């Protein structure tokens, strides 16, 4: 609403579509959208492939068509944020766009964390599609961790309380009771079958304190998140002992979180412009594995006829099925 | 509807932004022109916003409203309003590949909006706010208004816009109204100022009457003895037939090149106001008469110390029986060296095309051609180009050749996108990418400048995808800061067509004379 | 029609030629057997034209005609007879490319001919000749007849596939009966006559009961102490995981390749004369044992001092970190250096696939194989398989693992055509192309290489499409003298069954020592 930027380069956009033949509006937009959301991706690391993708929901906002924000809006938009592991969109934002070299986005920074120590020549013409879903398969492994940025002080924060004290605290059993039964109220299919609450938690804090900013450059403003831990590894290289201390200014459990963010704020002052700014303060989480799956099998056993497209050069790169079954020992007859 | 479910005391948004403020600053403009008496404000002009009559883009239209032998007539000339802040839904198409499917998303222009329906709309609408639902509706052409500009800062354009707008109304009103048609006996008369050409050449664009860069290499003009007539502004392009290649793989016991001209602008003086297709042809026929001393071969000639990547001719080396770029940029850069290089490397001859608009600044009139040359309205658009040629030469001009025995000009299925991209300080026209320019950028590499040549041109391509393909090599090329504004088709005359015509006007009365 | 429009006085050819001499040779081996007593004259032979019923390809059909409970049973072995002369119409399909479309015709199968219709006529006109309209129909396995033999000289393989056919009639008509299954135990006894393996390495292709060839070579023998039980024939092929060659060219801080086993042959003992589902089970069981001391490596063993292009081991040298292929034709041939190739080139564990046929010599049997991997019918063919399974043990098999659980085999969506080539003097199977072969061939090129593999496996092409390339490049190696008969279906094993079935006849009583 304000002129707060907010970083976003996935948006999921829900809308009925009219099957009445398309006339008397030709070229019309109506008001048709129903609600969008607006997310990016996290590339973390492990102590297989070792990078782990993470997908974090940023903006969770409904279309403007649409005047009454209330929790069904809410749950809804969290059930169309799952639908992006479909065909690996996820990852649309990783291919390089063609024309572009902005840097601080490129996927050859991994190349500095493989084996040899040097970037892929990803603007280059030997950089085609199928050389990406390779670099994709040897390195991340194909598994999307959902995570989720709740806001304390944003335009949701009266429903982010809810999830906020889920996390745990004094009152996380009164908030799962009332977030089952306002989930609950939304198809009346009995939630309590697909997915319990005392049995598991449904979202759990990482203990990350990420902030949210703003930073100016090329005569426009932009978000602070926009420094994620890929662009950190493109804008200092392939030097060691720096990348990781940015990692662990992120996060440490050894060390009071204090320190680790007023390191967090020298690294993002380092890196890009001094020109930032700071405005509130977040609070990242990760949601269940299994929560967003039970949630998707709710609305679609409710009925939702939701359709997609497109998703993801073409020459054949192995079975990709012949490795599971391995028939491993022989017989040891005596 | 859901927002009605609620019934939630709030109203957020209005969904029309740009409309108000350019009716705000059109009234404006009008009542100062007319308050120093510019304008007769016998016209006026209406509002017409998108939500109200479900349509894609609002357009303001501009209405004369003057009767005729005692029916009602209007005469409406169309102003469009594209936003940015309003993105409208694409357009999806599907491609087979394989076994597997694929689905293309793609961008409407403001040419795919303008549709009959739309039309319509408009005439039922100023029939309405008129008050004279009997009165005979006709258009000037409608044109567009480009995102880029901004309303506060454009006072000396928006005004000579209006002021083009009403005279376009005018000429259209007068023109049902069948005034006396111009012929070239009314130029001649008792003092011999006969008719003169100078032709030049140009590097910096043309501009169009909002600031829309126009590439424009060679301009045609006609001169008095102060005074002018015509400026037709056409740049030139190389093509490759298959059948020079082939002699060049496969040999046998001609030229590899072809040379194409395409008419871009085909505007009348600046001087004059009134526009008519008399004066259209008029301008056209002088678009014949830059071959005189193959002077449409000037752009080709080396600049003056400047290297101009995207016009070095260096690109004919790669493709020929040598190789590498030809180093023109020595001490052997004379004129007569080139001279037999063009001899040998392209045909004596070129062959005309014109990049037609159907939402330029004579839109109206480029309708005709588009007709003229396919759809359903084929024949009757040749006897009205026909006999508007004929009152414009006043003889027989059906002897020198018959329509319905010879096409007048071909469709050539092609389309050619209209944009703009900046480099240092003066932008530059999107259509200065051509084949040549791609051909130096690509320095070599057969199978890139093959792909895009099949890109532009490809009968086995969905339409769809070759622009897609199109605007990506664009984007390639020349940085990533290219703006589209429209789409136009790409139509090559006939030569019988232009052979009769300056024939025609030559024994019709051609008093001009020119020095190359 | 118009041939009676005319009604012309002549009457030319007849539609029909190798049936009838099928017909007369069939009848004279028949009295030939039966006159010094081979076979009992109760079974009768009987005779199909294509022109009278509106079939494809004529096919003659062995009958028993012997009842049972005192109801009519009826039990039939089809025996087709393709013939050269005429070709019946090809099958089309449509491939769209880009905006274009074209058509493939491929030919027609001897598979694809047996359709269910076929079925039910050769039922009713079984029916009709012999009487019996209310008897029960049922098939022992349809076997085709190649049209490379020559029927005035095949006396021997002609008797032998007749003996057979009857043989196996008997045993299905028996079976229908519920006769008593053959269980291990009846195989141990007082004596200590344990059984044993003698697995064995061959070049020269195994022979089918006609004379068709078929690649082997590694063979697996059950024997006594004279007396042979099971005899099952298989070669090895290399596929490549899709992670391996991304661990190649993007490195990070297992093997190339991984090695399959085909088996293609799986009779019992020429000795043996009944065909019964523990026969097959208990065959089976021995093609895990293969594994044993990394056994089924033995044909990647250099050849004693043969070249054998089509199974160099150096083809591994064209995809690995290195380059060229590897000389191992060198004094550094020895085992061990083999030994440790081995173990750092292939993983240490194999997967096991079949080529399951749908018109084999025990078709009967592979279709029940085939519809326990999917379609329709698919939990009782389970139900069935498992229940032999325990008819076999005679114990509680179903505590190994549980069918419903996990697939018996998958079904992987590829299609194998067999057939026969010739070179030098003796002729080998069509199925000794492989991928190795392939490498070999292309002698690197890297494009050509994965071009054929894709053709062999692609997800995303039309089967077709695949499976002309696939004859494409058939015909472009080994020679242009290729033959084809059928088409077999490659279904891969589930780990878990196999690794169950030998554990279940190792507690049920397996007394097999092998040395190695």
């Amino acid at each position: 609403t304000v002129g707060n930027p907010i970083r976003a380069d996935i948006v999921v956009t829900t809308q009925r579509v009219r099957r009445n033949g398309q006339q008397e509006n030709e070229f019309y937009e109506t008001d048709v959208k129903l609600n969008q959301v607006a997310m990016f991706t996290n590339l973390e690391r492990t102590p297989p492939a070792p990078w782990v993708a993470s997908v974090v929901i940023t903006d969770v906002r409904n279309a403007d068509g649409i005047q009454a924000n209330t929790p069904e809006m809410y749950w809804f938009a969290l059930s169309n944020a799952f639908r992006s592991t479909h065909g690996h969109a996820w990852a649309r934002p990783f291919l390089p766009m063609t024309g572009v070299a902005k840097d601080m986005k490129d996927i050859g920074a991994l190349g500095w964390m493989s084996a040899l120590r040097n970037r892929i020549d990803t603007k280059a013409a030997n950089f085609d599609d199928a050389q990406f879903g390779q670099l994709m398969l040897s390195q991340v492994q194909p598994n999307p961790v959902f995570q989720i940025d709740l806001n304390r002080m944003g335009e949701t924060a009266q429903m982010d309380s809810l999830q906020l004290d889920a996390a745990g605290g004094p009152n996380a059993q009164k908030a799962a009771a009332t977030i089952i039964r306002q989930i609950n109220n939304l198809g009346g299919g009995g939630f309590e079958r697909f997915f319990d609450h005392t049995t598991q938690p449904i979202l759990e804090r990482t203990g990350q304190v990420i902030d949210l900013g703003n930073w100016f450059d090329g005569d426009e403003k932009r978000d602070r998140r926009d420094l994620d831990n890929l662009a950190a590894l493109n804008a200092a290289e392939g030097n060691e002992n720096e990348f990781w201390g940015f990692y662990g200014a992120q996060l440490n459990p050894n060390l009071h979180p204090d320190l680790r963010n007023r390191q967090s704020r020298n690294y993002d002052r380092q890196y890009l412009g001094s020109t930032v700014t700071y405005t509130g303060k977040a609070e990242r989480c990760t949601y269940n594995a299994k929560f967003i799956e039970a949630l998707d099998r709710y609305l679609a056993e409710a009925g939702l006829q939701i359709t997609m497209d497109n998703t993801s050069g073409q020459r054949f790169m192995g079975n990709s099925v012949i490795g599971n079954n391995m028939v491993s020992g022989q017989a040891q007859v005596h | 509807g859901i927002n009605s479910q609620f019934t939630r005391s709030g109203n957020v948004q209005g969904g029309d932004a740009r409309a108000s403020e350019a009716l705000t600053v059109f009234t404006r403009l009008k009542e100062q022109a007319v308050a120093q008496q510019d304008l007769a404000d016998d016209f006026s002009i209406l509002r017409f916003d998108r939500d109200q009559h479900q349509v894609g883009w609002s357009s303001l239209v501009i209405a004369k409203q003057i009767s005729l032998n005692g029916q009602p007539v209007i005469a409406v000339r169309p102003l469009i309003l594209p936003n940015n802040s309003i993105e409208l839904p694409k357009r999806k198409t599907n491609i087979v590949n394989g076994m597997q499917t694929d689905v293309i998303e793609s961008d409407i222009d403001v040419g795919t909006v303008f549709s009959a329906q739309y039309f319509n709309r408009l005439s039922t609408y100023v029939q309405n706010t008129l008050g004279k639902p009997g009165a005979k509706v006709v258009l000037a052409g409608p044109f567009p208004i480009p995102a880029d500009l901004v309303l506060k800062d454009s006072e000396l354009q928006l005004r000579n816009l209006l002021i083009k707008s009403v005279n376009a109304c005018d000429d259209i009103l007068a023109l049902h109204s069948g005034e006396r048609p111009f012929t070239i006996a009314g130029l001649k008369g008792q003092q011999g100022e006969t008719l003169a050409a100078k032709v030049d050449i140009r590097t910096q664009p043309l501009h169009d009457t909002v600031g829309n860069p126009i590439r424009a290499d060679i301009v045609v003009t006609t001169q008095r003895v102060d005074v002018k007539l015509n400026q037709v502004a056409m740049f030139t392009n190389l093509e490759r037939t298959p059948q020079a290649q082939a002699q060049t793989l496969f040999p046998n016991q001609p030229a590899p090149w072809v040379a194409s001209v395409v008419i871009t602008d085909v505007r009348n003086a600046d001087g004059i106001q009134a526009n008519t297709p008399e004066m259209y042809w008029f301008a056209l026929s002088n678009a014949f008469r830059s071959t005189h001393g193959h002077a449409w071969a000037r752009p080709f000639l080396p600049m003056t110390g400047v290297a101009k990547d995207m016009k070095d001719i260096g690109a004919l080396g790669w493709m020929s029986a040598l190789r590498n770029r030809i180093d023109t940029k020595a001490a052997n850069f004379d004129d007569a060296q080139f001279g037999q290089l063009m001899l040998s490397q392209v045909q004596p001859n070129p062959v005309f095309q014109i990049d037609l608009n159907r939402m330029g600044e004579t839109a109206q009139m480029d309708s005709l051609q588009l007709d003229a040359a396919g759809g359903p309205n084929a024949q009757k658009a040749a006897a009205t180009i026909i006999r508007q040629i004929n009152n414009l030469g006043g003889g027989g001009f059906e002897r020198f050749f018959d329509h319905t025995t010879q096409p007048i000009l071909e469709r050539t299925g092609q389309v050619i996108d209209l944009g703009n991209w900046f480099d240092g300080d003066e932008k530059r026209d999107r259509r200065d990418l051509d084949n040549l320019a791609a051909l130096n950028a690509a320095e070599g590499n057969e199978n890139e400048f093959w792909g895009f040549y099949g890109a532009q041109l490809n009968p086995n391509l969905h339409p769809d995808l070759r622009n897609r393909q199109s605007r990506n090599y664009d984007r390639q090329y020349l940085g990533s800061t290219v703006t589209y504004t429209g789409k136009a088709e790409r139509c090559t005359y006939n030569a019988k067509f232009i052979e009769a015509l300056d024939r025609y006007l030559a024994e019709a009365g051609l008093q001009i004379t020119m020095d190359n």
